[PDB]
């Protein structure tokens, strides 16, 4: 399958006292492997997957230095943007940044990205071609002119097409026993009477990885969305994911309904039907 | 801020069985801004040893966090998650239901 | 592996 390496950064200003809160997390696919939190005691990038622990001190020192440099950039940006938007010094603001790279099933570079938001709104982002920027407003346009003159896109493109995928490949090999295996959903259907005349069927998908999944209900082999409920895919806390979907049906007609489960770990989709 | 109120799910890691150790999860998502207070409750008392994930966010920039604790369900004990955020006039309490 | 030199906005 295809794979991704992504880094997510959040900085939130603290007008009352001190410097911004800064939180950085790194993922391979849906697996968190590192974190940095400015409030944590270590002041180091920290491992969050066993496979990254085999990297040596020079890796950890370099990642700590770089992550701190990201924190400082975000601090400066919170000040600059407060000025660009004519905002008071009294309020707390937020910057969010995400970037990363994907490789295809062929293990070659597939795409890169780099996106930045201010106060939860798009600010500036690299276009798919990795050569130009999308600026949402005149403040971001000013940033775009700066970055164009500094050849920021050229340097990022070199990282995204080169370094980023080389390291993603390295992590994929070192973490292979988890990162290159799929956990197919463990599925189950429950039944509840909700009145004298209706029942709710709930289709469960448990313990799956990666998080992407499709759960759909069919009545007599046609997709049904009315009278259904879906929850957001949620983390189990052990590295896997959970989801369910439910449908209300006339009592006695349960057998007309099937729940269809599609996942990377399932070579053919699963179909569940209430009979017993 | 534009402001987005959190979605909240309360659930066990494993199917719940009385007397068997498990984890109680409260997944908060879809919120902005990031400052959020989340407690897990046993018969309304705050649970002290609660852990949480590192802040991250989704495609729309909204935040998500998982709060969790080890616990052993029993027939008597009620569990819940209490959440406060700038979008809520007072804290929201969501009780744990075993098949949700 | 992080990118080494984030430029200010």
């Amino acid at each position: 399958g295809s794979h991704s390496m992504r880094y997510f950064f959040t900085s939130v200003s603290r007008p009352g006292r001190g410097e911004p809160r800064f939180i950085a997390v790194g993922y391979v696919d849906d697996t968190q492997f590192v974190r940095f939190d400015s409030d944590a005691a270590s002041q180091r990038m920290e491992p969050r997957a066993p496979w990254i622990e085999q990297e040596g001190p020079e890796y950890w020192d370099g990642e700590t230095r770089k992550v701190k440099a990201h924190s400082q950039t975000h601090r400066v940006d919170l000040g600059t943007l407060r000025g660009y938007y004519n905002q008071s010094e009294a309020g707390s603001h937020t910057v969010q940044r995400m970037y990363g790279c994907d490789v295809g099933s062929d293990w070659r570079f597939l795409r890169g990205y780099h996106q930045y938001a201010y106060d939860g709104k798009d600010y500036i982002a690299l276009k798919e071609d990795l050569r130009s920027w999308t600026a949402a407003d005149m403040a971001a346009q000013t940033t775009k002119h700066k970055w164009e003159a500094a050849h920021v896109a050229e340097q990022l493109r070199a990282y995204l097409e080169g370094t980023c995928v080389e390291w993603l490949r390295r992590y994929l090999e070192n973490g292979k026993e988890t990162l290159q295996r799929t956990d197919a959903p463990k599925t189950h259907m429950t039944h509840h009477a909700v009145s004298d005349h209706e029942a709710t069927l709930r289709c469960w998908a448990l313990s799956f990885y990666p998080a992407e999944i499709t759960l759909t209900w069919q009545r007599d082999g046609e997709d049904q969305t009315q009278d259904t409920e879906l929850v957001e895919t949620r983390p189990a806390g052990d590295g896997t994911f959970q989801k369910w979907a439910a449908v209300v049906v006339p009592s006695g007609q349960e057998q007309r309904y099937t729940c269809h489960v599609q996942h990377e770990g399932l070579p053919k989709p699963l179909t569940l039907r209430w009979e017993p | 801020m534009i402001q987005r109120t959190p979605k909240i799910q309360v659930y066990s890691r494993h199917p719940a069985e009385n007397g068997k150790s498990n984890f109680l999860n409260c997944y908060v998502s879809g919120f902005h801004p990031s400052d959020i207070e989340v407690d897990l409750l046993k018969n309304g008392e705050r649970i002290e040893k609660v852990e949480h994930s590192d802040l991250s966010f989704s495609k729309d920039w909204s935040f998500y966090l998982l709060y969790y604790t080890e616990f052993t369900p029993t027939e008597k004990d009620e569990y819940a998650c209490r959440v406060n955020h700038v979008t809520l006039s007072q804290p929201k309490i969501v009780k744990w239901d075993r098949d949700m | 592996y992080l990118e080494p030199a984030p430029v200010t906005a």
